[PDB]
């Protein structure tokens, strides 16, 4: 468990995308976690289809929201998930179009991060890879984020509301941080990425609902 | 229980984002009305918000015709019309997509009826 | 509680038969074949991997002069991957390691070996894991001129194997249990490149004498 | 254990090796430009390798014989007398055999003097 680590440098993270007007953050977060485990087990970085998950994860509500745990259950029970290329993202609800012959990744289950334990998340991020996490992204200070390590006293560390992807952790100008990838386009934040406060008492509830898939 | 990520939720109509989505709806409403008189909001019957790449605002609002004209300058006081044939009502559904860091508002779904 | 018959060709786990030619690279075709099947299982895509990668680069083997499968599996683990047949096409001749880093097509996290002489074990391994690299005695003429049926020969040396093939299933044919094996001797050998070897007949041809598979 | 696909020493009396030696003799005469038939005295080292077929690595001592290059009584053809008329040679062959195709192929060969 090193003190610095950035899975973008290692070639584990696909380019930042934009979920648009669709409540599909859970699909992007879970897809990026699968993209990470596909890289670790295969060596190929292949963008996967969040649209696949939005349309076909019947226990979630598509653009009406969902959980990352259910997305992994889908890929497990369904026996695969298509690539972004074979099943591109459209930012809207539609009928399931899962193409089994074009599947690009499977999933043997998921393991949840213990609630509240940032050491455990750090441990998981170090041995596993990019981890899907839930945060409270509702504050304006998070919408207008630009630089530095984000910390805001008013961040609801009990009720989280948005999925992102932890692609590493480190330190910047003295403060420890998480490295999170968002799905709000490169025009948000820092080219689509942000730094969230680490070990500042579960800032924004980042460990309240974190998960990763097993391949 | 713990809500779902990205799901719509009820919104307080006094937020700095709901008010701004409402003033946007009114502005596009007046531009989409053949009515001479400028129209303004009476009440918000329902306000829902949804977190996405930005925010979706779902506003069910009661609109009303005022006595002041569509193109007055000091459009800061505009009382509702008194006489029965001076006044008019409507219940409107707006879906507004806001991107705060781009400073944009967008009306994506719209539907008014009498009320 | 394990299936009576399985055929990984139907499941989309097996690439088409190849011909190793004059090069003695059966071990590389077998290992690459077990890795092909195990990549299909983990990810879902079937991609033919490069036996020439292994012939040239497994320096602890002798290239076209022979090698082991477990060694090939250990190379891809420590080397950190193996290229695909398209990126590293087979030539059937020794050459320098042209392994291409960024063209990683599959990875390997070790290997495991079948208990020697335990066909019951090999049966479970084929069912659970997938296609298993195995070693047989393929020196007899009866095997060279095999064409159909369940191969059995009382002279098949079940003590000293000499050739690597790839088990891709098992079952029964006319009431004789068998193993399904993919050879590396082209489609004109055998039954379009495959054969049925006798199963549960006292380790016929030493099939479980040196069987292994990779971990991903 | 033993490596798979590794060449190993072989007995020159084996059916496969005798068949490979005859092919080497025929190809040896086919491209010699000689007067008399020239067969093998003995095999001094034989190795076989298992592949898509069988590779044979043969070291043989050759020598010119009494019989002419084109006569058909090739069964009983002894060797010439003096070293001047024998032209002894130690040949090293390399034969790719594919039994289920009926194929024999001479990949490599050279001959020093003995
Ligand atoms: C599911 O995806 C596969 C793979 O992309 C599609 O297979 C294509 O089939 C056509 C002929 O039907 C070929 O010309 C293409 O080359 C195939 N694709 C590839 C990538 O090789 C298949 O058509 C898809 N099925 C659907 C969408 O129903
Ligand atoms: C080894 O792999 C590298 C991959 O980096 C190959 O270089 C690529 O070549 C293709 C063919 O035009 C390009 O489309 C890629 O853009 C190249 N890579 C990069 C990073 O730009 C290289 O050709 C391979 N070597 C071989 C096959 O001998």
């Amino acid at each position: 468990v090193p003190d610095s680590i950035d899975y973008r440098k290692k070639g584990y993270v696909t380019p930042v995308k934009n979920q648009g007007q669709c409540g599909s953050c859970w699909a992007f977060s879970s897809a990026g976690a699968l993209e990470g485990q596909l890289k670790k087990k295969t060596g190929k970085l292949l963008a996967l289809s969040p649209q696949n998950l939005v349309d076909c994860v019947t226990e979630n509500y598509g653009c009406g929201g969902g959980y990352m745990t259910t997305a992994f259950q889908y890929v497990q029970q369904n026996g695969g998930i298509d690539s972004e290329d074979a099943y591109p993202y459209v930012g809207q609800d539609e009928s399931c179009m899962y193409n089994a012959t074009a599947k690009a990744a499977k999933c043997r289950g998921y393991r949840e991060i213990p609630v509240g334990n940032e050491k455990a998340l750090k441990r998981a991020v170090a041995r596993v890879g990019p981890i899907s996490v839930s945060i409270d992204a509702s504050l304006a200070s998070f919408q207008f984020y630009s630089r530095g390590v984000y910390y805001d006293e008013n961040c609801d560390r009990d009720n989280v509301n948005h999925a992102v992807l932890v692609v590493g952790y480190g330190t910047q100008k003295g403060s420890k941080h998480w490295i999170i990838k968002n799905s709000w386009g490169e025009s948000w934040g820092n080219k689509g990425y942000a730094l969230l406060a680490r070990n500042k008492n579960n800032a924004c509830g980042i460990t309240n609902m974190a998960s990763f898939p097993k391949m | 229980g713990p809500r779902m990520l990205g799901a719509p939720e009820e919104a307080d109509a006094n937020e700095e984002g709901v008010r701004r989505a409402l003033d946007f709806a009114v502005s596009e409403y007046n531009k989409g009305s053949n009515d001479a008189y400028h129209s303004r909001a009476i009440q918000v019957v329902r306000a829902r918000k949804q977190l996405v790449a930005g925010v979706n605002y779902f506003l069910d609002v009661e609109m009303g015709r005022t006595t002041c004209t569509k193109s007055q300058t000091n459009l800061t006081d505009c009382p509702f019309h008194d006489q029965p044939h001076l006044m008019r009502k409507a219940l409107c559904s707006f879906q507004i997509y806001s991107v705060p860091w781009k400073g944009t508002h967008s009306l994506t779904k719209f539907s008014c009826k009498n009320a």
